[PDB]
DNA sequence: TCGTGCTGAGTGATATCTGCTTTGGGTGGGTGGGTGGGTTGAGGCAAT
DNA sequence: GCAGATATCACTCAGCACGA
């Protein structure tokens, strides 16, 4: 019981931290932000939460990028070597 | 220092947030009466009190996440005259900013007042504003 | 049919890039004792990510840093300039 | 797509239309004033009276400088002359005289930013 | 102590391919058209 | 002629071992 309570308290903290990134309104509410960089150019970032916090806006701009660099992980199972 | 700006316009979001926070922090209903040419109807108890502070405190005591707003109240104040037009013309961004500012105001009220209220309930609650009386029908 | 865009030494050495960083990097970035360490790290990463996006929108921040590491390891002309900046300071 | 030799020239008709909007006089030219009102955001509908076109054509012919029959061209194919008239109005549009708001103009901030970005990119 | 040519591996863009109807029903229409088809029977309620 | 789901081929990149 004590361990379950501790784990539930940890999960509650994680949920609270996640809630900070979610919008109060629904997905299709709308709202576009235009963040201008110092060299007189503005990039458009969507989402309600990006309007108030700049870090979230930059993070979402980062995630929107599609291209991913390669990562090759050649691993051999133990059964291969018996 | 990148500057956040609403798309297609020239309104700084930080200006909106600070103006709305100031309006909520210090607003007395006497301004609303003054605006409507009802100066002689001003009392000394209800009109000399921080309206939205009592609204937010009642919200907290009753455990609610809703604050009904009147646009004519925004027009009454001095710093939020342009905020009325911004709300009318760009409702989505202004509404989101107002919701976040309301949540921040509640958190700041709890922290500064040194109350024993646990921060968990307020932190995980979504707060929404519901403006009405926004002009002619 | 079309060669892939790639972070070559030519792009890095252009007016935008390393010259841009040397021009304005200390003015924008500022680590303050009063502010928490997280905020200072966020500011530094904020500057560098903006610069990378302006220069190389193709790759994300971590991928950009890894590509920069590889290029610095490989390209000799980049090494020439990198040594040169240090040499000027020794002169100063 | 085999081609035919139709007896209609669009360059000459466009020139005639451009002259019509700057010379007709039913006060200065009627349509110049109408456009001036539009540029002040006071009017949002320009109505071209084919009677005016006929009057202008007959006035030109009386002087001896006969031109193409614009009225018959407009009725025979009207979907094309809308574009011609719009292009002529855009070309001959006057600058506003009454101070405009320019405050809540989404397609003015968008265009200003688009011009700034294009100029900065091309210049570099 | 280390630099570079060869290799397997995996995406990116592009080649062929199937499909382009589909469907029973009146808040999908009849300028979408019948060679795409739709063929009740009891029970309740207003009028009288 | 047109959009979508699918499979094919070709090109380029990070690791590896050896020789300098």
């Amino acid at each position: 019981g004590f361990e379950l309570s501790k784990l539930l308290q940890k999960e509650h903290q994680m949920r609270k931290n996640v809630i900070k990134h979610t919008s109060a309104r629904h997905s299709r509410f709308g709202g576009l932000l235009s963040i201008q960089t110092p060299d007189k150019t503005r990039l458009t970032v969507s989402g309600s939460q990006a309007l108030v916090d700049e870090k979230i806006a930059l993070q979402k701009l980062d995630d929107s990028k599609k291209w991913n660099k390669r990562i090759i992980k050649k691993h051999q199972s133990v059964a291969a070597e018996g | 220092e990148p500057l956040r700006i609403i798309w297609g316009t020239n309104v700084s979001i930080q200006e909106c947030t600070t103006n709305f926070r100031n309006f909520l922090m210090s607003f007395k209903y006497k301004f609303r009466k003054i605006l409507d040419e009802r100066e002689e109807f001003i009392n000394n108890t209800t009109d000399e009190e921080l309206y939205y502070i009592k609204q937010l405190n009642e919200m907290r005591e009753l455990g609610t996440s809703n604050l009904n707003l009147d646009a004519r109240n925004l027009l009454a104040y001095k710093q939020t005259e342009d905020l009325y037009h911004q709300l009318l013309n760009y409702p989505q961004e202004v509404i989101s900013i107002m919701d976040q500012t309301i949540k921040d105001c509640m958190v700041s009220l709890i922290v500064d007042n040194n109350l024993d209220y646990d921060l968990d309930e307020i932190e995980t609650k979504f707060y929404k504003v519901r403006p009405y009386n926004v002009g002619s029908c | 049919r079309r060669p892939q865009v790639k972070l070559t030494a030519e792009k890095l050495l252009s007016d935008k890039g390393l010259p841009y960083v040397l021009k304005n990097a200390h003015k924008r970035i500022r680590i303050s004792s009063k502010k928490n360490s997280y905020d200072n790290l966020s500011n530094i990463i904020q500057f560098y990510q903006l610069w990378a996006h302006e220069l190389f929108p193709k790759a994300k921040f971590k991928d950009f840093m890894k590509i920069c590491q590889t290029v610095g390891k490989t390209d000799p002309v980049l090494r020439e300039y990198r040594v040169s900046l240090f040499r000027d300071e020794m002169g100063m | 797509l085999p081609s035919i030799q139709l007896p209609v020239d669009y360059n000459n008709l466009f020139n005639e239309i451009t002259d019509f909007l700057v010379t007709f006089k039913q006060k200065g030219p009627k349509y110049m004033a109408m456009l001036q009102k539009v540029a002040n955001r006071e009017l949002n509908s320009v109505i071209i009276d084919l009677d005016d076109i006929l009057q202008y054509q007959n006035e030109k012919f009386l002087q001896g400088t006969q031109a193409d029959d614009l009225v018959s061209a407009i009725q025979q194919n009207a979907n094309h002359f809308t574009e011609l008239f719009c292009r002529a109005i855009d070309n001959n549009m006057p600058l506003p005289t009454k101070e405009i708001d320019y405050k809540d103009d989404v397609l003015d901030v968008i265009l200003n930013q688009r011009r700034l970005r294009n100029e900065r990119m091309l210049s570099d």
